[PDB]
DNA sequence: GGGGTGGTCGCTGTTCAATACATGCACAGGATGTATATATCTGACACGTGCCTGGAGACTAGGGAGTAATCCCCTTGGCGGTTAAAACGCGGGGGACAGCGCGTACGTGCGTTTAAGCGGTGCTAGAGCTGTCTACGACCAATTGAGCGGCCTCGGCACCGGGATTCTCCAGGGCGGCCGCGTATAGGGTCCAGCCC
DNA sequence: GGGCTGGACCCTATACGCGGCCGCCCTGGAGAATCCCGGTGCCGAGGCCGCTCAATTGGTCGTAGACAGCTCTAGCACCGCTTAAACGCACGTACGCGCTGTCCCCCGCGTTTTAACCGCCAAGGGGATTACTCCCTAGTCTCCAGGCACGTGTCAGATATATACATCCTGTGCATGTATTGAACAGCGACCACCCC
């Protein structure tokens, strides 16, 4: 039978590869046609610098992840480990948002 | 008769530009006036706080064995540093990533 | 032709060369470090000039600078950066 | 590699009202991150110079340091039979911490509470509290420091509270280990396979993580004794 | 012309990747389409602001410099972009 | 006498007047109108001179008000806002 | 002679003072300059955002039987709508209390 | 046999009470104590106005009652109605302290 | 002259009484410690500042004006004492 | 003591191209809270004045209204095909809102989706929902306006999903119930008791909570009858 | 005319409906707490008054911003390959979640203690204001050297390929506690001698 | 003259240790991932050069703030008295927490698809800069009225009292499910009329 990992042992592996790096996680052309798409609700015509957009994933990436913090407090609070929809809703009720 | 011009910084004994401090003080809209001491004040203040984060950001860096400090080093010296991460808690690092941090229920037994 | 656009990277090098002679830095690390000062310089003459108008004081002497920097500054880092900036206004006013 | 510290006055006599110069040597370049202590007899050691040339709190203008580089100099100018103590260098540039050999004078609110003496039997293993009050406990390192009647001071490491990390001194791994209990704001030194060589005393030391800061504020010191 | 369902280019795995960098171990089906929102949501507000500070300069082209300030407005200052 | 300390109240007194003829304001109430005055003036005149500021302008026009609002204020409250500044400023150009 | 002096507040139909905000605008250290209008659109805004708190609080205190606005008013006006909430989230109100507000768990079954 | 409300009748009674009424509930010359007590950690013989130490108090009673209205949440989100130590070291920790 | 133990003035049912405001049905027996120590973290942190102010006028009175100004400085801004 | 709102021309006719004036006379003082709409045959009413002078988003110019207190002013100068219909105003002042008796003219992005046709029996129950979109859901009240033939518009009532909080008009406590839900961002009416009177179309509109504002935004309007 | 068997009667086992018992639900009433109405009163709010200083009127000067024109940079759009990553599906394990039980910790209430709150008095430190005067910061003009833009090179690092180490998972084996089975042991059953009926 | 009692020989019921078995723990090996090491190459970092403009120098001037002195306010200290709140204790209950079981749903992995990424090319919009101009704001002087301090009175809200209503909690009665049992009915034990030999 061919080799199979128990689960989460690939997770805290992605776990560690994703805390060493610091590369964008989200892919740079959806997340700039989505910039773009939001940005069609203020104002039309508008153009990007490319820094803008990167800028724009750089804070957009960085929240989310602060988020995933304080959801997997919430969870383990919860004395869960899988992290939920109604954990993501207490960070953000608690941080203000 | 025209003495040598000495700049302000070497006359404090900073790298940071005291002329250039006091420009932006002035013009920055902070007050109708700007002491002399003050440009002075806050290079000596701004110069510490850079070589204090960039001493961090370089020792990270010799322990990674990388030669030139790079944003992940800046982030690592400014996280693992209680004080350094209160003056900069609300603020993001572009290329920064974050801390190595696992909490323990996650890991494995 | 276009313009001068000044920022602090030869004096944040030249610290990096005192405080670590043989590193260099990225201009990323380089771009980021001006933000850096460019911030902390924005938050300390902020609260310089909050203080000065809270005692209707038309100057921003290095007492307000010195106030700002125990107010913004924690810990340690206050400590350090008051006895720095003493210093080097000390200096200043023997040249 | 270790950086060696070399005080040139070994012991050194005095009157009252003179002046007293210490030096002290540094095999590399350490960059001003030198600090001065006196330890009276059977007292933990105080802070008088940080930084090479900044008098530590409460430490009258009589101290003055000097020096950068490998040149260093400690000077009293007006001596009392208060200063009739031990003068260290330490030397805080490079990763191990080294104190100066030491020197002894003879003239003719942060507490960090620290248990009491600890008889121990060779093989066995101790653990040393190390109570700190007075301040914000994760913002400053706690370091541990080792005296022998013979070897002096030694740095044994330290533990940052802040986030639980550590260094060791190369000659104490495995023999040393720091741990921290936030809840309680105390930091723990465990040692083990004790031996008749591990008989000192063992002090542990407040130190910012300001890389200027030294180690400021001193525990009353444990004695272990290994029969 | 008219972008329409691009929230959805922030993908299944994408999300993954941003929680094993926040440290989550597992992740219920439902945080995909809560962080979606989540994200969609604190877009608007930056990009407003954006947008906002680039019609003020009557320029056209949203600049890095505009992010930075939506960002610092909202206390989310972003090192590295000119600040 | 002692010093005049000015304040909104009675700007704060006719608007209430205004909009409710008949009810008063106890003093707490006031002082806690006078700090919001104050703190929403501090926050659009900052606003407006980091607006002016950041488009190297040396001068705080009501266009620069007019985006601090938006910028500060949320959702109808900022087009209220902007259409009562916009009337005013209108009236007052007309004089 | 001069002309009888008129407000600029009564220019702008404000009950504002546009001549006191143009004062602390110039005074304040927000610019070399203040344009003639950003003092009456500044009060104007001013003394909308006064209007609108004002009258859902003089709401709230007739809703509760009182004549007179009370920090109790205030905060029930303020926290009971989300714009004007939003703009005062990191603000205390003193004697203002809390909104009545217990979770539907805490209630008995 | 004496009258007797159940267990958390007279807690939600109280949490009416003191959800409705504005006045402080921390003693005013204790808290006065306590205040001075901290600040001549700072600096020795100062004094404080009335109306200083009554700002002071607004300030920690506000600060006091929000934190435990997000101890509140996480505890019920650990599906408690107990709030605990662990309940307000969540919510300090995602607040950002 | 001294004042030594002042934190245990904030009683326990003192703390209940803020927590009840806050809506809280049920309290831990270790609440009522673990918020002294939450209270005293903020009150030296608010303190700090009104004293620098004070000191920076030197004043040898801390101002209600002082502690509303380390209040912003803060993050808390208090309506009610300004002026 | 509800404030009766009077229109004074009930119908008129006009040709293309000449000004046309509308008036409404308020019962009390309203304070210029005074909304125009207008209500082209058998589609949502569209609002064009708002705090009696202010034109609503996208409306041309040619639409303007006037006045203060208790007397109000509708004024059409450019009169266009499409302009034919029935005009109401709505005064907002005091808590049961009044449209006016509506005046019908004669001549020669926020989405609020709102329920299909009901019929249902007497006695029965009924639910309107009312899914909104295109706008931060809380930051809005959800308003309610039942419209029949024979009593034109009526106000019922709102709630505010920022906190669920409720008004209703006197004459609809009981027979109306409304409820949010955060989560599909959708408002739903109840109606019980379902008799002969209770068949109209009711339409859900969306009003900020800043006074000034009116009921901008309308649902398509669902058409319950009564067997 | 006796031996023997099925028929039928009497006693009893089986089951079923009424009896009796236990459990869950709704309600009536008592006790308590809260909302409401009325009278009293006090002190804070709202208004009136004097005055003074800060805002308005009128004018001048200059430079900041508006507007037009030009350049060139950098944004947008498109196209073609090349994978890397996303999407999908599947098998399964482990984690969420519901249910149950226990015990203890917290709520409720009462009686005792304590110290907070209020008022009143007394004092003095220090905040706040005024007046004088000097040093210091703005301002300006000439000078120049520091810092920025542009160019270039060269080495640090990114990438690739390949071992070598480490970590994960699991399949097999050593070792310990519980259960089945056989044995030395003694309790009692039985034989021989003395004694009392 | 022989069975009962005492002592000793023999039949048998029994407590206990060893081997078998199932669970726990340990470890070696396969496999996959990660890390170290060496080689290559490339592009960005660091240094050099020219220039230009912003910082320095030197001098003038006016005013902001330092310092002294004085007043008067409000913050501190103290005292007595009332009483409200804290405190400590007893009791019980309901809630937290641990345990068990189920099942679903998220993870790990292999396969297919897709569109992201990269490299390149081209167009052109608009950002940045420059030149010119004019009007809008600062600055100044005069003057006068709006707003602030102060005083005063009265009425709105706080308080006290009584009452009405609402809510909480529990004992009681009623409805329903279930154990119990006397009896309605059939099966079998036993007595009797009668058949068979």
């Amino acid at each position: 039978k061919p080799h199979r990992y128990r689960p989460g042992t690939v997770a805290l592996r992605e776990i560690r590869r994703y805390q060493k790096s610091t590369e964008l996680l989200i892919r740079k052309l959806p997340f700039q046609r989505l910039v773009r798409e939001i940005a069609q609700d203020f104002k039309t015509d508008l153009r990007f610098q490319s820094s803008a957009v990167m800028a724009l994933q750089e804070a957009c990436e960085a929240y989310l992840v602060g988020l995933f913090e304080d959801t997997n407090l919430c969870a383990i609070h919860a004395k869960r480990v899988t992290i939920m929809p109604k954990d993501i809703q207490l960070a953000r009720r608690i941080r203000g948002e | 008769a025209r003495a040598k011009a000495k700049t302000r910084s070497s006359r404090a004994g900073l790298q940071f530009p005291v002329g250039r401090v006091h420009r932006l003080l002035r013009k920055g809209n902070y007050s109708e006036r700007v002491g002399a001491g003050a440009p002075v004040y806050l290079a000596a203040v701004l110069e510490y706080l850079t070589a204090e984060i960039l001493e961090l950001a370089g020792n990270a860096a010799r322990d990674n064995k990388k030669t030139r400090i790079i944003p992940r080093h800046l982030q690592l010296a400014i996280r693992n540093d209680e004080e350094l991460n209160k003056l900069l808690g609300r603020v993001t690092i572009a290329q920064g990533g974050v801390l190595p941090n696992i909490q323990a229920v996650l890991l494995p037994k | 032709k276009r313009s001068r656009k000044e920022s602090y990277s030869i004096y944040v090098y030249k610290v990096l060369k005192q405080v670590h002679p043989d590193t260099g830095i990225s201009s990323k690390a380089m771009g980021i470090m001006n933000s850096f000062v460019n911030d902390i310089f924005e938050r300390i003459a902020g609260e310089a000039s909050r203080l000065a108008h809270y005692n209707k004081r038309s100057t921003i002497t290095s007492r307000e600078i010195q106030t700002a920097v125990r107010l913004l500054l924690p810990g340690e880092l206050a400590k350090h950066a008051v006895s720095e900036g003493t210093k080097a206004v000390t200096k200043y006013t023997s040249a | 590699m270790d950086i060696k510290m070399t005080q040139s006055p070994s012991s050194m006599h005095a009157s009252l009202g003179e002046r007293v110069t210490i030096t002290c040597k540094a095999s590399q370049d350490i960059r001003s991150y030198l600090s001065w202590y006196q330890q009276k007899p059977w007292k933990s050691p105080k802070t008088l110079i940080y930084y090479a040339t900044s008098l530590a709190d409460g430490v009258p203008s009589r101290f003055s340091g000097s020096g950068s580089g490998q040149d260093f100099s400690l000077t009293i100018n007006n001596l009392e039979s208060d200063d009739t103590a031990t003068y260290y260098c330490l030397q805080h540039g490079e990763s191990p911490y080294t104190f100066g050999s030491g020197t002894k004078l003879e003239i003719k609110e942060v507490q960090l509470q620290q248990s009491g003496p600890e008889l121990v039997e060779p093989g066995t293993s101790v653990k040393m509290p190390c109570k700190a009050s007075g301040y914000t406990f994760t913002s400053y390192t706690i370091q541990w420091v080792k005296q022998t009647p013979r070897q002096g001071l030694e740095w044994i490491g330290y533990i940052y509270p802040y986030n639980a990390g550590t260094k060791y001194n190369e000659k104490f791994k495995g023999k040393a280990t720091l741990t921290s209990d936030k809840s309680s704001s105390t930091v723990y030194m465990e040692l083990s396979s004790l031996t008749s060589e591990d008989s000192a005393v063992y002090y542990c030391a407040r130190k910012s993580s300001r890389l200027r800061s030294t180690l400021d504020y001193w525990g009353q010191g444990t004695s272990v004794t290994v029969s | 012309k008219v972008l329409r369902d691009n929230i959805q280019g922030i993908t299944k795995p994408a999300i993954r990747r941003l929680a094993r960098r926040g440290g989550v171990k597992r992740i219920s089906g439902l945080i995909y389409e809560e962080t979606r929102g989540v994200l969609k949501v604190f877009l608007e507000n930056v990009i407003r602001d954006a947008v906002t500070y680039t019609e003020h300069a009557k320029r056209k082209t949203v600049t890095a410099m505009d992010v930075v300030y939506a960002l610092k407005r909202q206390g989310r200052t972003l090192y590295g972009f000119g600040g």
